[PDB]
DNA sequence: GCATGCTCTACTGCTTCGATATCG
DNA sequence: AAGCAGTAGAGCATGC
C-alpha cells in the first residue's frame, strides 16, 4: 500500500503531463496520509513513519524535488497539511 | 463571465487534395490556412494572451489523441500561446513544408468527421478553466465529405447536434476546391451559392497586434443626492491610454526572475529597519516639519468615496478647452441598490432635453481629494445590424481648478486680409481628409510588438512596421499644386 | 398522461438553463431529477459527460451517479469513459465515488469486448486490498461475473480471454482468505457451487488442485479439506446416528452448555458475590438521504404522535451535550468489552444431550463438523485430515475407475504435485510435508520431483519426509539425480554416517565427492573445500565427465563449508560468481532461475551481511534489497524468510524504525513456523529454536538504544554487558553458525552503542 | 459541558489603474 | 487600492 504509493508518487514527478502528473499525485498523498493516519498497531506504524521520512522516496524528498513547479503546490499544501 | 477564456481548435483538412494546388505560381490551400493559424497566434500572444487556442490534424495517418481514434492528429492542445508553439507550426510553411509535414504526420488517410468533432469536443471537455466561447475552425477545401456514404453523414450530423448542445459552434473556412464550394452539400445544417476563396481568410491574415482588456468597471460608487436619495453607479473607461508591458529583471546565465527585494537599514550600526521607526520630513530652510507615515494620508482626506451631487447646470458654461483628465462614463447599477436604473433614466432622459448637466464633487478613493466634475448626458447612436457607437449614461467631464489653469504673455492682434483667409480656405479645403477615430496607431508600442515578435520568434531581422502618424510629404504636395508659393507671397514679404 | 411530454420539456428547459450558467446547480438538479426518473438522462447524457472531466469533489460523485442509471441504454460508453480517465478516477480514494465507479462497470461489463475488459481489469483486481468491504464485495461480484462467463465458450478464444480469466480466477482464489467474515462465506460458497467444483468426490479432489496459488498455501488445506467434507452434508447416512444402540438404557436430558465470554473461565470470579448469491456455512449451524421530510397504518403505532417538543433550545442542548457526555463514557466500556469479546466467544458444533451413561448416539454430523472445525484452526490436524481424505478417495478410486483413467487420473495428480511444489515461496512446513506425505503412499506419485522435493524440504526443515519419499522411490542404470537430492538431504541433519554408504562407486559418482564428504565428517571444512573447488574446475574426467546434479552438489557444498568456517569474502565471490557473466556482478538476476532463490540467495544475503556488520562500507546489499522490495513476490520473499538480515540491516543505516517492524515480523514468522511443525521432528524444532536468541538480542538492542537514560550513565551499559556475558549457546550443541551470528551481532551493537555514547571503552 | 451540516463571510490571486518618485 | 471570481472554514442552528 504505502511504499508502492510512495514509489508511484515519486514517479508522477519526471512524467511528462504535468497538470495531469498533479492530479495522480494528489490522489496517491490523500490515500497514502489516510492509511498512515488510521493505523494503531506499532509495528506498522514504525515502517509507515519510516517510509514517509525516507530519504529515497518519501514525502520530504518530494516537496523538495517539487518546488521548482507550480503544478505541484496543492501537492506540497496536502503533504504539509498531512504532516501536522 | 468575466474571468472566461475564449477557446478556438484549428481544424485543418490535410488528407488529400490541398497538396497539388493548380496554379504553382500561387499558394496551396495547407500553406493557406498554416500561415492563417500563425497569423492568429502572432495576433493572439500579445492581443489576449489568456485566450486558448489548439491545432488538431484530421485526414492524417499518425494518430496523438487521448482515445486513439484513427487518423486524428492532435499537434498542441488547447493552452495559452507561446513562441514555441508558433516555432512548431513554423514546420509545415511553404512547398517544403509539406515534406516535412508528410514523413512525420500522414496524408490521404481515411476518416470519420464524428470521430474528429468528438477529439475537438474531448479537447473542450478537458479544460479546468472556464470558458466564455468556444469554437472550432474548420479549414476544408472539400465540401460534401463522406459523399460515399450517409452513416457517417448522419453521424457526423448527430454529433454536430451534441456539439452544439454544449455550447461549441464550429464555422468553416472554406477554401478553393475548383468547381466552386457547394455551401448546400454538407455544410449547411452541421454549422450554425457557389464561392471563391473565403472573405474570412483574408481579414484573419491581418495581424491587428493591439491589447484588448475585459470590460471591469474601475469604480462602484454611490451618486448622492442630499444624503437621504442614493443610487449606485459604476464607473468605467472609454480611454485609456496603452502602455508596453513592463520589463522583467532576468538572471543572464539562466534567463530566470530573480526576486528583488528592497529593505532599509540604518547606516549607523547595520540594523534591519522596520516601517515603524521611520519618519516624514520636509525642510524649509531651516525648520524641518515633521509628520509620520499615518499623518501624511490624514491630510489627503476630505470627503467619503462616492459623487455628491452639487446642482445643475448648461452645457455653454463648460469650455472645450477646459481639459486635464480623460473623461470616464457612468452608468446605473442596479445591484447595490433597487430602482437605481429607474432614478437614472428619468435624470438621463430629463438633462436631455435641455443642454443641462449635472455637477458633482468626485471622491473616487478613500483619502483621495476631491475635483468638481460634470457629468455630461449623452444619448445612444446605433443602426439597424444592432451596432451601438455610444452606449448611454453621462460622460464625467472633469473640470480644472484655478492653478490648474496657467496665463499667457500679452500677443498682438494681428488680424488678416480677406484675400488672406480665402486663399487658406482653399488650403485647408485641398488637405480635407474623415478622420474616424482609430486610423491612426502607436507607433513606439507597435514597434515594440514587432521587436518582439522578431526576438522571441529569431526570425532573420526585425519587422518595421510601416509609420502611419507621419505626414506624407509629396502627397501633401501633390495635393496642394502649386498654391503654397503664391500663398506664402501674397502673405509673406518677398525675403528670406 | 398526456400531461408527460409538457412537464418533461418543462423540466428539461429549466434544466438547458441551468447547464450554462451554474453547472454546480445542473448536477445536483439532475442528481435529484434522476434519482426517481432516469429518461430524463437520455437527452442530457453528453452534457453530464461534457461536465464530468471538470469537477472534482462530490460534484463528480454525482456526476457519476447520473451515468450509472443509463449504461443499458447507452451504445459505446467505454470511449467516453476512457477519454472521461475512468481508471484514474477509479484510483481516487474515495468509498463512494469507487462504489460507483464499479457498479457502472458491473452494469456495463455484458457489453464489453474482451480487448478493453482486459485493460479496465488491471485496476478492478487493485480492490483486493480495499479497506471497504462494499468496495471488495462490488469487486468479487465481478470477477464472479467473469468467471462464469469467460470459461472458453469457444473452440479456442484469444489471448485477452485467456488472460482475463486467468487473472479473475487468480483474485477469486485470493478471496478464500479475504479478512471479513462473510465475504470469505460468498467466496467459498461460489467455489462450493456445483458448476464449479463437482459433487463427484473423485473429480472434486482433483478440481481442488486448480486452486491452490501461492498466496494461499497457510490455508489451503483446510480449504481443501473443507471443500471435501462439503459433501458429507447432502449424504443419506449424515443426519442419522452412527450406533444405532445405546450401552445400557436410560433417559437422556437435555444439557445446554453456558459459553459466554463473561465467566470464560472459573478463576475470574472471587467468590459467593451478592446473590444468595450465498453466505451460508455448512459448520457452524446453518447461518441519498432525502430533502423531503415525507421518506405504519395501525392501532398501536399512531400513539407515538401524540408528542411533546420542549422549546428550550438552552436546555435542549444541555441535555445533548450531556447525552454526549454519555455516550463518550460508555465508548471507553465498549472499547475494552469488544476487545475481550473477541478472544473468548467461542462457538458450539455439537448437540450434547446427557443421561446416565455416555450417550454414544451422535449423528455423522457431530463427528464430522468439529473434525472440520478444528482443521480450519490447527494447521497439523489439517494436514492429516487431507492425508487421510486423499488416501481413502484414492483406495476407494479402485472399484470405479479400471486402468485406463486411473493412469491418467495418477498422471494429472503428478502435474499438479510438482507444480505446488515448484512455485510455492511460503515454504509452508504442513504443506509441504503433506504432499510428500500422500505422495509416498501411492506409487504412481512416487516419480514426483527430485529436486523440488530437496528444495521444499530443505526450505521448511521437513528433511524426514524427503528422505522417504526419495528412498521410496529408489526402491521399486543408477538415478545419480535421486541419490544426490538423498545425499543433499542427509547432509543438512548431519548423519555422514549414513553418507559413508551411498557414495561408493556403483552410482556412478567420483572420488573427490566421498574425500571431500569424509573430510566434511570430522568437521575439517577448509580441506573439504579445498578439494570442493578444485573438483569444480577439472575437465579431464578419465571415467566420464560428471553430471549436473553432482556438481551441483559440489557447490551447494563448498558453499556450505565457506559458511562453515568464516570466510565471508569466498562466500560472496563463490554465490555471486554463477549468476552473472561478465565482471560486473548484477545481483538482481538471482531472481530468475529460481534454482537460484535456494541456493545462492541465503548465502548471499548473509556473507554480504556479515562484511557490513564487520567493518566495510560496500554499499551492495542494500540496492538490492530495495530494488527487490518493488516486487510484490520478492518483498513477500524476503521479509518472510529473513527479516532478521532486513532488521540488521536497517539497523546498519540507524532506521530503528523499519528494524522495529522487520524483526516484530520475524518473532511471528517464528511462532508461526515453530509451532507448525510437528511434534516428533526433533532437531527440526531445536534449530528452529536455536534462533531465537539472536532476535532478542536485535530486540533488546532497539529497547536499550531507544531509551534516554540509557545514554546518560555507565551503569545501564554495565547491567547490559553483566548480562550479554552470561547468556551463551551451549558449547558442544549449537554449532557455529548460531555461535557467529550471536558475536557479530553483539559487536556491532557493542560499536554502535559506543558511537552513540558520550572507562566506557575498556570495559567494552 | 456534543455532533453534523449549512450558510456566507472573509480572505487570496490576478489584473488594472492611478499616484508618486526618478531618470535622460 | 479596487474589481471580480473562487473557496474554505467560522459560527451557528439543530437535534426530541
Ligand atoms: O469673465 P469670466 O466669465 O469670469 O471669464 C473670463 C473670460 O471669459 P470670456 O471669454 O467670456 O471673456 C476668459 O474665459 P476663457 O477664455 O478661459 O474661456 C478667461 O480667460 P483665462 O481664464 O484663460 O484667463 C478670463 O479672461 P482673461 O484671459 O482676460 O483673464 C476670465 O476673466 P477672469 O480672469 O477675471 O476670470
Amino acid at each position: 500500500g504505502v511504499r508502492c504509493s510512495l514509489l508511484r508518487l515519486q514517479e508522477t514527478l519526471s512524467a511528462a503531463d504535468r497538470c495531469g502528473a498533479a492530479l495522480a499525485g494528489h490522489q496517491l498523498i490523500r490515500g497514502l496520509g489516510q492509511e498512515c493516519v488510521l493505523s494503531s498497531s506499532p509495528a506498522v506504524l514504525a515502517l509507515q513513519t519510516s517510509l514517509v521520512f525516507s530519504r529515497d522516496f518519501g514525502l520530504l524528498v518530494f516537496v523538495r524535488k517539487s518546488l521548482n513547479s507550480i503544478e505541484f503546490r496543492e501537492c506540497r499544501e496536502e503533504i504539509l497539511k498531512f504532516l501536522c | 463571465k468575466y474571468s472566461g477564456r475564449d477557446s478556438l481548435i484549428f481544424l485543418v483538412d490535410a488528407s488529400k487534395a490541398m497538396f497539388e494546388s493548380q496554379s504553382e505560381d500561387e499558394l496551396t490551400p495547407f500553406d493557406m490556412s498554416i500561415q492563417c493559424i500563425q497569423s492568429v497566434y502572432i495576433s493572439k500572444i500579445i492581443s489576449s494572451d489568456r485566450d486558448l487556442l489548439a491545432v488538431v490534424f484530421y485526414g492524417t495517418e499518425k494518430d496523438k489523441n487521448s482515445v486513439n481514434f484513427k487518423n486524428i492528429y492532435v499537434l498542441q492542445e488547447l493552452d495559452n500561446p507561446g513562441a514555441k508553439r508558433i516555432l512548431e507550426l513554423d514546420q509545415f510553411k511553404g512547398q517544403q513544408g509539406q515534406k516535412r509535414f508528410q514523413d512525420m504526420m500522414g496524408h490521404g488517410s481515411d476518416y470519420s468527421l464524428s470521430e474528429v468533432l468528438w477529439v475537438c469536443a474531448n479537447l473542450f471537455s478537458d479544460v479546468q478553466f472556464k470558458m466564455s466561447h468556444k469554437r472550432i475552425m474548420l479549414f476544408t477545401n472539400e465540401d460534401n465529405p463522406h459523399g460515399n456514404d450517409s452513416a457517417k453523414a448522419s453521424r457526423a450530423r448527430t454529433k454536430a447536434g451534441d456539439l452544439r448542445d454544449t455550447g461549441i459552434f464550429l464555422d468553416l473556412m472554406h477554401l478553393k476546391k475548383p468547381g466552386g464550394f457547394d455551401i448546400s452539400l454538407f455544410y449547411r445544417d452541421i454549422i450554425s451559392v457557389h464561392f471563391e476563396e473565403s472573405s474570412k481568410l483574408e481579414d484573419l491574415l491581418r495581424k491587428v497586434r493591439a491589447k484588448e482588456t475585459r470590460k471591469r468597471a474601475l469604480s462602484r460608487l454611490k451618486l448622492k443626492l442630499n444624503k437621504d436619495i442614493v443610487i449606485s453607479v459604476g464607473i468605467y473607461n472609454l480611454v485609456q491610454k496603452a502602455l508596453k508591458p513592463p520589463p522583467i529583471k532576468l538572471y543572464r546565465e539562466t534567463n530566470e526572475p530573480v526576486k528583488t527585494k528592497t529593505r532599509t537599514f540604518n547606516t549607523s550600526t547595520g540594523g534591519l529597519l522596520l516601517p515603524s521607526d521611520t519618519k516624514r520630513s520636509q525642510i524649509y530652510g531651516s525648520r524641518q516639519i515633521i509628520l509620520e507615515k499615518e499623518e501624511t494620508e490624514e491630510l489627503k482626506r476630505f470627503d467619503d468615496p462616492g459623487l455628491m451631487l452639487m446642482g445643475f447646470k448648461p452645457l455653454v458654461l463648460l469650455k472645450k478647452h477646459h481639459y486635464l483628465r480623460p473623461s470616464l462614463f457612468v452608468y446605473p447599477e442596479e445591484s447595490l441598490v433597487i430602482g437605481s436604473s429607474t432614478l437614472f433614466s428619468a435624470l438621463l432622459i430629463k438633462c436631455l432635453e435641455k443642454e443641462v448637466a449635472a455637477l458633482c464633487r468626485y471622491t473616487p478613493r478613500r483619502n483621495i481629494p476631491p475635483y468638481f466634475v460634470a457629468l455630461v448626458p449623452q444619448e445612444e447612436e446605433l443602426d439597424d445590424q444592432k451596432i451601438q457607437v455610444t452606449p448611454p449614461g453621462f460622460q464625467l467631464v472633469f473640470l480644472p481648478f484655478a492653478d490648474d489653469k496657467r496665463k499667457m504673455p500679452f500677443t498682438e492682434k494681428i488680424m488678416a486680409t480677406p484675400e488672406q483667409v480665402g486663399k487658406m480656405k482653399a488650403i485647408v479645403e485641398k488637405l480635407r481628409f474623415t478622420y474616424r477615430s482609430d486610423s491612426f496607431e502607436n507607433p513606439v508600442l507597435q514597434q515594440h510588438f514587432r521587436n518582439l515578435e522578431a526576438l522571441a520568434l529569431d526570425l532573420m531581422e526585425p519587422e518595421q512596421a510601416v509609420d502611419l502618424t507621419l505626414p506624407k510629404v509629396e502627397a501633401m504636395n501633390k495635393r496642394l499644386g502649386s498654391l503654397v508659393d503664391e500663398f506664402k507671397e501674397l502673405v509673406y514679404p518677398p525675403d528670406y | 398522461n398526456i400531461l408527460e411530454e409538457s412537464l418533461c420539456e418543462l423540466v428539461a428547459k429549466q434544466l438547458k438553463q441551468h447547464q450554462n450558467t451554474m453547472e454546480d446547480k445542473f448536477i445536483v438538479c439532475l442528481n435529484k431529477v434522476t434519482k426517481s426518473f432516469p429518461p430524463l438522462a437520455d437527452r442530457f447524457m453528453n452534457a453530464v459527460f461534457f461536465l464530468l472531466p471538470k469537477f472534482h469533489g462530490v460534484l463528480k460523485t454525482l456526476c457519476l451517479e447520473v451515468v450509472l442509471c443509463r449504461v443499458e441504454g447507452m451504445t459505446e460508453l467505454y470511449f467516453q469513459l476512457k477519454s472521461k480517465d475512468f481508471v484514474q478516477v477509479m484510483r481516487h480514494r474515495d468509498d463512494e465515488r469507487q462504489k460507483v465507479c464499479l457498479d457502472i462497470i458491473y452494469k456495463m461489463m455484458p457489453k464489453l469486448k474482451p480487448v478493453e475488459l482486459r485493460e479496465l481489469l488491471n485496476p478492478v483486481v487493485e480492490f483486493v486490498s480495499h479497506p471497504s468491504t462494499t468496495c471488495r464485495e462490488q469487486m468479487y461480484n465481478i470477477l464472479m461475473w467473469i468467471h462464469d462467463n469467460y470459461r472458453d465458450p469457444e473452440s479456442e478464444t484469444d489471448n485477452d480471454s485467456q488472460e482475463i480469466f486467468k487473472l479473475a480466477k487468480d483474485v477469486l482464489i485470493q478471496g478464500l482468505i479475504d479478512e471479513n467474515p462473510g465475504l470469505q462465506l460468498i467466496i467459498r460458497n461460489f467455489w462450493s457451487h456445483e458448476t464449479r467444483l463437482p459433487s463427484n468426490t473423485l473429480d472434486r479432489l482433483l478440481a481442488l488442485n486448480s486452486l491452490y496459488s501461492p498466496k494461499i498455501e497457510v490455508h489451503f488445506l483446510s480449504l481443501a479439506t473443507n471443500f471435501l467434507l462439503e459433501m458429507t452434508s447432502m449424504s443419506p447416512d449424515y443426519p442419522n446416528p452412527m450406533f444405532e444402540h445405546p450401552l445400557s438404557e436410560c433417559e437422556f436430558q437435555e444439557y445446554t452448555i453456558d459459553s459466554d465470554w463473561r465467566f470464560r473461565s472459573t478463576v475470574l470470579t472471587p467468590m459467593f458475590v451478592e446473590t444468595q448469491r450465498s453466505s451460508f456455512d455448512w459448520l457452524t449451524g446453518s447461518s441519498s438521504d432525502s430533502l423531503l421530510f415525507a421518506h405504519a397504518a395501525g392501532r398501536t403505532d399512531l400513539l407515538r404522535l401524540r408528542r411533546r417538543f420542549m422549546r428550550d433550545q438552552e436546555k435542549l442542548s444541555l441535555m445533548y451535550a450531556r447525552k454526549g457526555v454519555a455516550e463518550q463514557k460508555r465508548e471507553k466500556e465498549i472499547k475494552s468489552e469488544l476487545k475481550m469479546k473477541q478472544d473468548a466467544q467461542v462457538v458450539l458444533y455439537r448437540s450434547y444431550r446427557h443421561g446416565d451413561l455416555p450417550d454414544i448416539q451422535i449423528k455423522h454430523s457431530s463427528l464430522i463438523t468439529p473434525l472440520q472445525a478444528v482443521a480450519q484452526r490447527d494447521p497439523i490436524i489439517a494436514k492429516q485430515l487431507f492425508s487421510s481424505l486423499f488416501s481413502g478417495i484414492l483406495k476407494e478410486m479402485d472399484k470405479f475407475k479400471t486402468l485406463s483413467e486411473k493412469n491418467n487420473i495418477t498422471q494429472k495428480l503428478l502435474q499438479d504435485f510438482n507444480r505446488f511444489l515448484n512455485t510455492t515461496f511460503s515454504f509452508f512446513p504442513p504443506f509441504v510435508s503433506c504432499i510428500q506425505d500422500i505422495s509416498c503412499q501411492h506409487a504412481a506419485l512416487l516419480s514426483l520431483d527430485p529436486a523440488a522435493v530437496s528444495a521444499g524440504c530443505l526450505a521448511s526443515l521437513q528433511q524426514p519426509v524427503g528422505i522417504r519419499l526419495l528412498e521410496e522411490a529408489l526402491l521399486r542404470p543408477p538415478d545419480v539425480l535421486r541419490w544426490v537430492e538423498l545425499a543433499k538431504l542427509y547432509r543438512s541433519i548431519g548423519e555422514y554416517d549414513v553418507l559413508r554408504g551411498i557414495f561408493t562407486s556403483e552410482i556412478g559418482t567420483k572420488q573427490i565427492t566421498q574425500s571431500a564428504l569424509l573430510a566434511e565428517a570430522r568437521s575439517d571444512y577448509s580441506e573439504a573445500a579445498k578439494q570442493y573447488d578444485e573438483a569444480l574446475n577439472k575437465q579431464d574426467w578419465v571415467d566420464g565427465e560428471p553430471t549436473e546434479a553432482e556438481k551441483d552438489f559440489w557447490e551447494l557444498a563448498s558453499l556450505d563449508c565457506y559458511n562453515h568456517l568464516a570466510e565471508w569474502k569466498s562466500l560472496e565471490y563463490c554465490s555471486t560468481a554463477s549468476i552473472d557473466s561478465e565482471n560486473p556482478p548484477d545481483l538482481n538476476k538471482i531472481w530468475s532461475e529460481p534454482f537460484y532463490q535456494e541456493t545462492y540467495l541465503p548465502y548471499m544475503i548473509r556473507s554480504k551481511l556479515k562484511l557490513l556488520l564487520q567493518g566495510e562500507a560496500d554499499q551492495s546489499l542494500l540496492t538490492f534489497i530495495d530494488k527487490a522490495m518493488h516486487g510484490e513476490l520478492q518483498k513477500a520473499i524476503l521479509e518472510l524468510h529473513y527479516s532478521q538480515e532486513l532488521s540488521l540491516l536497517y539497523l546498519l543505516q540507524d532506521d530503528v524504525d523499519r528494524a522495529k517492524y522487520y524483526i516484530q515480523n520475524g518473532i511471528q514468522s517464528f511462532m508461526q513456523n515453530y509451532s507448525s511443525i510437528d511434534v516428533l521432528l526433533h532437531q527440526s524444532r531445536l534449530t528452529k529454536l536455536q534462533s531465537v536468541q539472536a532476535l532478542t538480542e536485535i530486540q533488546e538492542f532497539i529497547s536499550f538504544i531507544s531509551k534516554q537514560g540509557n545514554l546518560s550513565s555507565q551503569v545501564p551499559l554495565k547491567r547490559l554487558l553483566n548480562t550479554w556475558t552470561n547468556r551463551y549457546p551451549d558449547a558442544k550443541m549449537d554449532p557455529m553458525n548460531i555461535w557467529d551470528d550471536i558475536i557479530t551481532n553483539r559487536c556491532f551493537f557493542l560499536s554502535k552503542i559506543e558511537e552513540k555514547l558520550t572507562d566506557i571503552s575498556s570495559l567494552i
